[PDB]
C-alpha cells in the first residue's frame, strides 16, 4: 500500500482565450505537482472505491482494462439533497448525465469471470434509485494501454472537464510524459461539488490529487498550444521564473516575497488583581435598602472581572444586557454602580428595561437603554429575621411616575383628592409607606428573589474602570505583539536594561516607535526590538544549470524553521539556507545583501548539488611596493570594445486624456472636462517630454547641419569598419551591428493597439539611420569640423593619432602597431557580435529602458482593470448600466481614480523622462566631446580611456563603441621622481623616470615606450632640493 | 505597489551602481600596505589604522559620532536594507580608492593597478592644473606639512565646527524625516 | 513614494557626479578646472560616510 | 476548437474568432495618430493645412 | 505654471466658486464639513501636482 510521485502532469486550459507564443501567469485553480499521488491495484479481490472529497477541485488519470470503472458520484456530501454526476463510458468517448445518488455500503458494478459467452453487467447496478432532478443531461459524442486523464476546477458550478486521446509507454505507474488538458465541454449545473464518490465495475467489491490555490507560469507555442507549466514557491527557481515570466532565466537574486511571521500570536496583559473592590460587604451586605429608598453606592479604580462573580457561587439569577457578560473583563468602562435592595420574589421578570410594575408605578423605575448588568440572589434561609423583616417598606401612593432611575425618599402628607387634610391622614388622605413583611413561613410569591443592579455609567467621562482580561504569564524572548490596556506592538518582552520612573508608562523612539514597556501588575520593564520582518529574494541560477536553490532570509533573527525539507550559514543579512558556507572569498557574481554572493557549485569526489557563497574579495590584496620605490607602467595595451549603452530617448506616448480614457462615452468626457484642465497639461506636458527627447535626438544625431552620404570608396586602409557603416545592399539603410541589436531588442511594438497613442518617432528608422550614417561618416573621415561647422576631410590614420595625444598616449605607438591595432579591432568587432547575438548581459541596459517604457504602458493599460470600486477595466459596461444622472454620481469618483491614476502614470513617466533627459544630455557629451572630438578627462566614455565611439541604432538608444586603450602589462619597478643632477631636477612635465634598474629612461604615464634622458623631452625646472625618495641620474643632448 | 515595488528594486539598483561606480569600480577588492614611507603624509586620521582591529579612521569616529542621530539609521514599514556594501568592508573599499589612488594613481581606472609612488604622482597632480612639477620638486616636504595641518584643520572643523558636516546632515536628517 | 522617486532621481543625479568626481576628480585630475571644490583641483582622498 | 477570444503580447484585443464561422480574424484602432497643423507665421496669409 | 496654480481654483470639482469658503459658507457646518472634505482632498490633489 505505498505511495508515489507526480512529475508535473494534470496542467488544464484557464478559458477560452487563445494565445500566441507569450507567457501568462493568469491565477486561478491549479494543480501542485510534485505532490503526493497513490498507484491503486487492478483486477488480476479488493473493491477499490477510492471516495474523497472535491476539495477545490480533483486530480484524475487512469488506464482504462476492460471497461470497468465508469461511476462517479461528485456531490456535496449526498445526503439525498446534492446532485451527482453520472457517467457513462463507450470505446473511447465522453458523456456527463448529472442527479442523484442513494445507496448504502459498496456501490459498484461487476463483470463476472466464468461467463460462458458474454454478459451485461447491470444486476447489482448500485446506480440509479430516483433520477428527479437530472438538469445537466447533456449526452453526445495484451499489453498496457493508452491513458486517460480528467481535471476540473469549481468556479461557480462550471464543473469544466478536460481530456485528452493519446497512449502512453509506462506500465507501472504515471508516465514520464507532459501535456496539457483541453477543455472538452464546460456544464453549468447549478450545485456545486465538494465530496466525489464513484464505483466500478468489479466482480465482488486510478490516481488521486488534489488541487489548491497554486500558481503557475504558461509558455505556449506558435500553434497556440501548451507546452509545460511551472509553479513558483514548489522549487525558489520556479519562484524565479514567475517573477521573470521566462523559462530561461539569468543567474540572479529575484525578490520573492515577505514573511509575516507570528509564533503564539501575543499576549494579553493587564494589571494585578482589583483593589478597593469589596464586591461582598455590597453584596452579602446585612444592610440592603427598601424599593423606592434603594441605595446607590460608585465602585472605582479598581477592576472587576464580571465572571469572577458568576463563578463566586453566591446568586441565583444572571441577567446581563447590551454587550457580552461572558469575559466582559476585556472590555474597560467608565465607572459602575454597585446598589443591593429587596423587591417581591416574583419580579426578577419586571427588572428589565421597559418591564412594569408596582415597582416601576411608585417605587423604582428603569431606563428604557439599561446599560448594565442585573443580577438577583438568593438568601431563602437568611430573607427573614424574628420579628419578621418587614424593615424595607415600598411605596403604594405617587402621582408621578418615575424618571429613570429617579428615588423617592419624601415622606409628606400625601394627598389625592381635592378635599385636604391639614397635616392630619384619614378619609381620602392616604399613607404612602407599607412594609414588606418577611415571615419564615411565607410563600414563593413573596419568598424573595434579593436582586442587585450593577449599572455602567458610561458617559464620556473617561473608561479607566475596567475588567481584568487575560494577565496571564510574561511570554519572554517569543516575537509576539501585546495588549497593555490599548497598546501592541511586535515586541521582545523580556527583562530591560534600563532605568524607570513612576512618569513613565509607555516610551517611544527619536522616531515614535514603542521601544519599552512597563509591566502594569507589578514592578516590572521590558524592551521591545523588530524581531523578524525581512522579504526573501532567493539566490538561485537559472534553468540553464541545476534547479538546487538557495535561499535568504533578510535580516531575521535565525527563529522560522531550520534547514530541513520545508545548509545554513549565519550572515549579517541574516539566516542563510540552502548554501552551505565556504572559506575562500572567490570573486562575486550575484550580491544577496551585507556583501555575500553565492555560485551553484559541485564537488566531483556521489553528487551533491548545493550552491556555495562567499565573501567581497575580487581575488586578494595585491602586493607590490606601495611606498617609495614601484612604479608600474604597461608594455603593452589592449583596445576592449566597451560596449556601454545609453537610452537616447523614449517612446513619445502622447497619450490623449479623454480618448485613453473617454471612448465611445461622451458622459465620460463631460464629465472629465468639469475637472478639465490636468489631463490637458499632463498631455502638453507629454508633448513637451516628446520635443524634449526629439531635441536630444536631433542633437546627437542631426548635429550636423547638413545630410551626409557615407563614400562608397572604402579606401580606410586594414582598418576596416564594414559591420557598423550601412553596407548599400539590404533594404533597411543599417549595418550589420544594427541588425543583430534590432533582432536581440523586441516587444510597444506597433503604433496600432490601443489608446497607447504611440507617437512615430520625429526620426524614423531609415533617417535616424541616416543620422548614424551621417555621424559615423564625419567623425571617422571628417572629425570635429564637420561636427562643428564647416566639413573638412580627415582620414582615420589621423583621426585616432590625435587622439592617442587627446588621451596621453602617443601616435608614435599607432604607426608602429596600428596593423595588429585593426586586428584586434576587428577581434572586438567579434566579440561584439558574439557577446551580442543571444548574450544580453552587455547589451542590457537599452533593452531594459524599453523594458520600463512597455510595462509602463502594460501598468498604463491593466490599470483600467485596477478598477477603483468599479466592476471592470473601462465602465463602458458601468456607463451604459445607470442614467446619465447615475452615471454623473458614479462615473465622477470612479473616473476620478482613473484620472488620478493617468497622473499617477504620467508622474512615472515624468521622473523617467527625467532621468532620460540627464542621460540624453549624457549622450550629448558623449557624442559631442567625445566623438566630435575626445573627452582628455579619464575614464569617462566607458571604462579607460576613449578614442573613437561609433553610433550604432538602437530604439530610442545607442551604443558607443569605445575604441579605449587599455594597459596589459605591470612593469612594477623602481622609481626616480626627478633629476638631481647639481641641485636641479631634470624632468618633463608629463612622463617618470622609470627602469627595471638598468637604464633610468622616461616614459609616457600610461604606456612604457621608455626613452632617453634629453634636453628637448627633459627640461630643467626650478630644483630637486625637498624631494621624498629621488635618485641622482645623468643628462645627454642628442 | 506592483509598480512601486518595482520602482523600490530600482531605487536599489541605481544605490548599489552609485556604491559600484563610486566605489566597486575597483577591480580588485584591496586593502593598505603594511609599512607607511611617503614623506610625512601622515594618514592615521583617514587611512585605516592596523591599530584598530576595524578598518576605520579617526574622520570615520567624527563622521559616526557627528550624526548618531540617524533615527531609523526599522520597526514598522521601516524595511530598510543593510547595504549591499557593508560598513567593515565599504571601508576597505575607501582603503582600496585611497591607496589606489597613493599608488597607481590616476591610470587606476584604466586596469591592473599599475602602482606609483604617491609623492611624484603629485607631479602629475600639479602638472593637472597647468604648473609644473617643479614646484613639487622645490617646496613638496612643505606642502606636505601645510597639508598635515590643513588635514588637521578638517578634524578641527569635523569636531568644534559642523562646516564639514552640513549637507552630510541634511541629506541623512531629510531621509530620517 | 513619488517623493522618494524623485529625491532619488536628485540625489543619484548628485551620485553619477560623485561617480565623476571619483573618476575626473579621484582615478584622475579634472582639467576642467574649478568644479572639485573652490580654487583649482589636484585629486581627492575618498572616505566613508553613512 | 475550445478557444473562443484572443489576445496579443501586450495583453490587449488583437484577434477574435467569429461564433458563426470559422475566420482568422485581426482588429485595430481606427486611425488615432494625431492631428498636428502646419502653417507659415500669421503674418503670412490665411492658406491654411491639415 | 503659476498661472494653473491659480486655476485649478477654477477646477473645482463640484463646487462653483474658486475659494472654497464660500461652498463651506453655502452648506450647513456638517454637511459643509463632508462636502469641504473632498473639496479639500482635491486641493491637496492640485498641491502635490504642482
Ligand atoms: C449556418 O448553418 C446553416 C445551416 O443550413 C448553413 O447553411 C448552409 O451552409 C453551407 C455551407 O456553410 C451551404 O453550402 C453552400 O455551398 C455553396 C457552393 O455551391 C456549390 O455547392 C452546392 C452544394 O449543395 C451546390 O448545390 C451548388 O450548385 C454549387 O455547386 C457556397 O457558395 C455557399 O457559400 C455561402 O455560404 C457561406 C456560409 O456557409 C458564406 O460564407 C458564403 O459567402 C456564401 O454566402 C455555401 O457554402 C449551404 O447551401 C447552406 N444551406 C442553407 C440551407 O443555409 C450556414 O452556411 C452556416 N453558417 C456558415 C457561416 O457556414
Ligand atoms: C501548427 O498548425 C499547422 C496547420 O496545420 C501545422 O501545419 C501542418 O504541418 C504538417 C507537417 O508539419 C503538414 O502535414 C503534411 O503532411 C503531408 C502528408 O503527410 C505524410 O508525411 C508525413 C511526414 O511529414 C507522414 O508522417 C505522414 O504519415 C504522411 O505520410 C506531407 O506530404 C506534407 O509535406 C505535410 O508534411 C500539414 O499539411 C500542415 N497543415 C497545413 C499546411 O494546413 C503545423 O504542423 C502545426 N505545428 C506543429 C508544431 O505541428
Ligand atoms: C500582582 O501580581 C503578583 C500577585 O501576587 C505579585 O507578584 C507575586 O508576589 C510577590 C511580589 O509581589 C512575589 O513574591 C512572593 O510573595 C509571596 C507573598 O509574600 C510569598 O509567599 C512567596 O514566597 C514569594 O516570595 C511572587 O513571587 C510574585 N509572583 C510570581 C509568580 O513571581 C505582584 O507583586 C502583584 N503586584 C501588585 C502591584 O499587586
Ligand atoms: C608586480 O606585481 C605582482 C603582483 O601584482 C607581484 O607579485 C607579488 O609579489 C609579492 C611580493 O613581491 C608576493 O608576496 C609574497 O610572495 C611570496 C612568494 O610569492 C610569499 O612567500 C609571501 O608570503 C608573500 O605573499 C605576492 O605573492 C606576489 N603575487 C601576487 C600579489 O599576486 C610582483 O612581485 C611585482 N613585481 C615586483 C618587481 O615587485
Ligand atoms: C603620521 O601621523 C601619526 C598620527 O598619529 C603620527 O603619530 C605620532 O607618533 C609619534 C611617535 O610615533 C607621537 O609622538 C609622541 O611623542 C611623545 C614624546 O614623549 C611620546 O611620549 C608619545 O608616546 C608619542 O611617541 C605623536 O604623538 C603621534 N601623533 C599623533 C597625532 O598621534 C606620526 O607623526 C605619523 N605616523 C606614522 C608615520 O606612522
Ligand atoms: C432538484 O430536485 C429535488 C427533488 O428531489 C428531492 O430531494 C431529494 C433529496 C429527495 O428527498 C427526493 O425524494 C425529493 O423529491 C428538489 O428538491 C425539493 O424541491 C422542492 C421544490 O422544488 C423543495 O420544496 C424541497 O425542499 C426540495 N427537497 C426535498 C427533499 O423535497 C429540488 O428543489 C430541485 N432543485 C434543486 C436546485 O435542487
Ligand atoms: C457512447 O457514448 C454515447 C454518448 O457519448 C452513448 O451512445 C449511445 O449508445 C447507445 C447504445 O448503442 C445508443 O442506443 C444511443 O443512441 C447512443 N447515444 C446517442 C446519443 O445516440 C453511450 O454513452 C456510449 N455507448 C454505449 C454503447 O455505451
Ligand atoms: C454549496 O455548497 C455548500 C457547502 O456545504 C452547501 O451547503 C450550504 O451552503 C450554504 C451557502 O453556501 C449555507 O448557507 C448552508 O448552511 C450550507 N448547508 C450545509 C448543510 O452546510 C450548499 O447547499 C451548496 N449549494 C447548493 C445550491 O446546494
Ligand atoms: C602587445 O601584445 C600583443 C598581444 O596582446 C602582441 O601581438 C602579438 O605579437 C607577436 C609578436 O609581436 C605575434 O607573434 C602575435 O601573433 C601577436 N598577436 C597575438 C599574440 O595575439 C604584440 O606584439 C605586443 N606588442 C609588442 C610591441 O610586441
Ligand atoms: C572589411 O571587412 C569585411 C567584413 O564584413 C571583410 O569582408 C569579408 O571578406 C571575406 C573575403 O572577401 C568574406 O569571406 C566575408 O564574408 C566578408 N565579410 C565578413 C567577414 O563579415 C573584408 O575582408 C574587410 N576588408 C579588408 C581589406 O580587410
Ligand atoms: C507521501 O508519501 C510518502 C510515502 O512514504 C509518505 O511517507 C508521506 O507521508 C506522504 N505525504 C502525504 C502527507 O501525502
Ligand atoms: C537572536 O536573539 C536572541 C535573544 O536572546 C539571542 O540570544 C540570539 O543570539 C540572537 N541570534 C541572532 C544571531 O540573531
Ligand atoms: C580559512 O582561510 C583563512 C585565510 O587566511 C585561513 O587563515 C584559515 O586557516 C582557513 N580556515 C579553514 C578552516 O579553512
Ligand atoms: C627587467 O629589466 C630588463 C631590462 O634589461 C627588461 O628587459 C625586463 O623586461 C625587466 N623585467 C621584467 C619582468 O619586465
Ligand atoms: C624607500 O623606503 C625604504 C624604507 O623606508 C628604504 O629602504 C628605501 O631606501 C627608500 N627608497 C627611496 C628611494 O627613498
Ligand atoms: C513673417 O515673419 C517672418 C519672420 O522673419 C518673415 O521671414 C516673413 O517674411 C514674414 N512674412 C510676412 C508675410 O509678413
Amino acid at each position: 500500500p505505498a505511495y508515489t510521485n507526480s512529475f508535473t502532469r494534470g496542467v488544464y486550459y484557464p478559458d477560452k482565450v487563445f494565445r500566441s507564443s507569450v507567457l501568462h501567469s493568469t491565477q486561478d485553480l491549479f494543480l501542485p505537482f510534485f505532490s503526493n499521488v497513490t498507484w491503486f491495484h487492478a483486477i488480476h479481490k479488493r473493491f477499490d472505491n477510492p471516495v474523497l472529497p472535491f476539495n477545490d477541485g480533483v486530480y484524475f488519470a487512469s488506464t482504462e482494462k476492460s471497461n470497468i470503472i465508469r461511476g462517479w458520484i461528485f456531490g456535496t456530501t449526498l445526503d439525498s439533497k446534492t446532485q451527482s454526476l453520472l457517467i457513462v463510458n463507450n470505446a473511447t468517448n465522453v458523456v456527463i448525465k448529472v442527479c442523484e445518488f442513494q445507496f448504502c455500503n459498496d456501490p459498484f458494478l461487476g463483470v463476472y469471470y466464468h461467463k460462458n459467452n458474454k454478459s451485461w453487467m447491470e444486476s447489482e447496478f448500485r446506480v440509479y434509485s430516483s433520477a428527479n432532478n437530472c438538469t445537466f443531461e447533456y449526452v453526445s459524442q495484451g499489453n498496457f494501454k493508452n491513458l486517460r486523464e480528467f481535471v476540473f476546477k469549481n468556479i461557480d458550478g462550471y464543473f469544466k472537464i478536460y481530456s485528452k486521446h493519446t497512449p502512453i509507454n509506462l506500465v507501472r505507474d504515471l508516465p514520464q510524459g507532459f501535456s496539457a488538458l483541453e477543455p472538452l465541454v464546460d456544464l453549468p449545473i447549478g450545485i456545486n461539488i465538494t465530496r466525489f464518490q464513484t464505483l466500478l465495475a468489479l466482480h465482488r467489491s486510478y490516481y488521486v490529487g488534489y488541487l489548491q490555490p497554486r500558481t503557475f507560469l504558461l509558455k505556449y507555442n506558435e500553434n497556440g498550444t501548451i507546452t509545460d507549466a511551472v509553479d513558483c514557491a514548489l522549487d525558489p527557481l520556479s519562484e524565479t521564473k514567475c517573477t521573470l515570466k521566462s523559462f530561461t532565466v539569468e543567474k540572479g537574486i529575484y525578490q520573492t516575497s515577505n514573511f509575516r511571521v507570528q509564533p503564539t500570536e501575543s499576549i494579553v496583559r493587564f494589571p494585578n488583581i482589583t483593589n478597593l473592590c469589596p464586591f461582598g460587604e455590597v453584596f452579602n451586605a446585612t444592610r440592603f435598602a427598601s424599593v423606592y429608598a434603594w441605595n446607590r453606592k460608585r465602585i472605582s479604580n479598581c477592576v472587576a472581572d464580571y465572571s469572577v462573580l458568576y463563578n463566586s457561587a453566591s446568586f441565583s439569577t444572571f441577567k446581563c444586557y447590551g454587550v457580552s457578560p461572558t469575559k466582559l473583563n476585556d472590555l474597560c468602562f467608565t465607572n459602575v454602580y454597585a446598589d443591593s435592595f429587596v423587591i417581591r420574589g416574583d419580579e426578577v421578570r419586571q427588572i428589565a428595561p421597559g418591564q412594569t410594575g408596582k415597582i416601576a408605578d411608585y417605587n423604582y423605575k428603569l431606563p428604557d437603554d439599561f446599560t448594565g448588568c442585573v443580577i438577583a440572589w438568593n438568601s431563602n434561609n437568611l430573607d427573614s429575621k424574628v420579628g419578621g423583616n418587614y424593615n424595607y417598606l415600598y411605596r403604594l401612593f405617587r402621582k408621578s411616575n418615575l424618571k429613570p432611575f429617579e428615588r423617592d425618599i419624601s415622606t409628606e402628607i400625601y394627598q389625592a383628592g381635592s378635599t385636604p387634610c391639614n397635616g392630619v391622614e384619614g378619609f381620602n388622605c392616604y399613607f404612602p409607606l407599607q412594609s414588606y413583611g418577611f415571615q419564615p413561613t411565607n410563600g414563593v410569591g413573596y419568598q424573595p428573589y434579593r436582586v442587585v443592579v450593577l449599572s455602567f455609567e458610561l458617559l464620556h467621562a473617561p473608561a479607566t474602570v475596567c475588567g481584568p482580561k487575560k494577565s496571564t504569564n510574561l511570554v519572554k524572548n517569543k516575537c509576539v505583539n501585546f495588549n497593555f490596556n490599548g497598546l501592541t506592538g511586535t515586541g521582545v518582552l523580556t527583562e530591560s536594561n534600563k532605568k524607570f520612573l513612576p512618569f513613565q508608562q509607555f516610551g517611544r523612539d527619536i522616531a515614535d516607535t514603542t521601544d519599552a514597556v512597563r509591566d502594569p501588575q507589578t514592578l516590572e520593564i521590558l524592551d521591545i526590538t523588530p524581531c523578524s520582518f525581512g522579504g526573501v529574494s532567493v539566490i538561485t541560477p537559472g534553468t540553464n544549470t541545476s534547479n538546487q536553490v538557495a535561499v535568504l532570509y533578510q535580516g531575521v533573527n535565525c527563529t522560522e524553521v531550520p534547514v530541513a525539507i520545508h545548509n545554513v550559514f549565519q550572515t549579517r543579512a541574516g539566516c542563510l539556507i540552502g548554501a552551505e558556507h565556504v572559506n575562500n572569498s572567490y570573486e562575486c557574481d550575484i550580491p544577496i545583501g551585507a556583501g555575500i554572493c553565492a555560485s551553484y557549485q559541485t564537488q566531483t569526489n556521489v553528487a551533491s548539488q548545493s550552491i556555495i557563497a562567499y565573501t567581497m574579495s575580487l581575488g586578494a590584496e595585491n602586493s607590490v611596493a606601495y611606498s617609495n620605490n614601484s612604479i608600474a607602467i604597461p608594455t603593452n595595451f589592449t583596445i576592449s570594445v566597451t560596449t556601454e549603452i545609453l537610452p537616447v530617448s523614449m517612446t513619445k506616448t502622447s497619450v490623449d486624456c479623454t480618448m485613453y480614457i473617454c471612448g465611445d462615452s461622451t458622459e465620460c468626457s463631460n464629465l472629465l472636462l468639469q475637472y478639465g484642465s490636468f489631463c490637458t497639461q499632463l498631455n502638453r506636458a507629454l508633448t513637451g517630454i516628446a520635443v524634449e527627447q526629439d531635441k536630444n535626438t536631433q542633437e546627437v544625431f542631426a548635429q550636423v547641419k547638413q545630410i551626409y552620404k557615407t563614400p562608397p570608396i572604402k579606401d580606410f586602409g586594414g582598418f576596416n569598419f564594414s559591420q557598423i557603416l550601412p553596407d548599400p545592399s539590404k533594404p533597411s539603410k543599417r549595418s550589420f551591428i544594427e541588425d543583430l541589436l534590432f533582432n536581440k531588442v523586441t516587444l510597444i511594438c506597433a503604433q496600432k493597439f490601443n489608446g497607447l497613442t504611440v507617437l512615430p518617432p520625429l526620426l524614423t528608422d531609415e533617417m535616424i539611420a541616416q543620422y548614424t550614417s551621417a555621424l559615423l561618416a564625419g567623425t571617422i573621415t571628417s572629425g570635429w569640423t564637420f561636427g562643428a561647422g564647416a566639413a573638412l576631410q580627415i582620414p582615420f590614420a589621423m583621426q585616432m593619432a590625435y587622439r592617442f595625444n587627446g588621451i596621453g598616449v602617443t601616435q608614435n605607438v599607432l604607426y608602429e602597431n596600428q596593423k595588429l591595432i585593426a586586428n584586434q579591432f576587428n577581434s572586438a568587432i567579434g566579440k561584439i557580435q558574439d557577446s551580442l547575438s543571444s548574450t544580453a548581459s552587455a547589451l542590457g541596459k537599452l533593452q531594459d529602458v524599453v523594458n520600463q517604457n512597455a510595462q509602463a504602458l502594460n501598468t498604463l493599460v491593466k490599470q483600467l482593470s485596477s478598477n477603483f470600486g468599479a466592476i471592470s477595466s473601462v465602465l463602458n459596461d458601468i456607463l451604459s448600466r445607470l442614467d446619465p444622472p447615475e452615471a454623473e454620481v458614479q462615473i465622477d469618483r470612479l473616473i476620478t481614480g482613473r484620472l488620478q491614476s493617468l497622473q499617477t502614470y504620467v508622474t512615472q513617466q515624468l521622473i523617467r523622462a527625467a532621468e532620460i533627459r540627464a542621460s540624453a544630455n549624457l549622450a550629448a557629451t558623449k557624442m559631442s566631446e567625445c566623438v566630435l572630438g575626445q573627452s582628455k578627462r579619464v575614464d569617462f566614455c566607458g571604462k579607460g580611456y576613449h578614442l573613437m565611439s561609433f553610433p550604432q541604432s538602437a530604439p530610442h538608444g545607442v551604443v558607443f563603441l569605445h575604441v579605449t586603450y587599455v594597459p596589459a602589462q605591470e612593469k612594477n619597478f623602481t622609481t626616480a621622481p626627478a633629476i638631481c643632477h647639481d641641485g636641479k631636477a631634470h624632468f618633463p612635465r608629463e612622463g617618470v623616470f622609470v627602469s627595471n634598474g638598468t637604464h633610468w629612461f622616461v616614459t609616457q604615464r600610461n604606456f612604457y615606450e621608455p626613452q632617453i634622458i634629453t634636453t628637448d623631452n627633459t627640461f630643467v625646472s626650478g630644483n630637486c632640493d625637498v624631494v621624498i625618495g629621488i635618485v641622482n641620474n645623468t643628462v645627454y643632448d642628442p | 505597489c506592483t509598480q512601486l515595488n518595482r520602482a523600490l528594486t530600482g531605487i536599489a539598483v541605481e544605490q548599489d551602481k552609485n556604491t559600484q561606480e563610486v566605489f566597486a569600480q575597483v577591480k580588485q577588492i584591496y586593502k593598505t600596505p603594511p609599512i607607511k614611507d611617503f614623506g610625512g603624509f601622515n594618514f592615521s586620521q583617514i587611512l585605516p589604522d592596523p591599530s584598530k582591529p576595524s578598518k576605520r579612521s579617526f574622520i570615520e569616529d567624527l563622521l559616526f559620532n557627528k550624526v548618531t542621530l540617524a533615527d531609523a539609521g526599522k520597526f514598522n514599514g521601516l524595511t530598510v536594507l543593510p547595504p549591499l556594501l557593508t560598513d567593515e568592508m565599504i571601508a576597505q573599499y575607501t582603503s582600496a580608492l585611497l591607496a589606489g589612488t597613493i599608488t597607481s594613481g590616476w591610470t587606476f581606472g584604466a586596469g591592473a593597478a599599475l602602482q606609483i609612488p604617491f609623492a611624484m604622482q603629485m607631479a602629475y597632480r600639479f602638472n593637472g592644473i597647468g604648473v609644473t612639477q617643479n614646484v613639487l620638486y622645490e617646496n613638496q616636504k612643505l606642502i606636505a606639512n601645510q597639508f598635515n595641518s590643513a588635514i588637521g584643520k578638517i578634524q578641527d572643523s569635523l569636531s568644534s565646527t559642523a562646516s564639514a558636516l552640513g549637507k552630510l546632515q541634511d541629506v541623512v536628517n531629510q531621509n530620517a524625516q
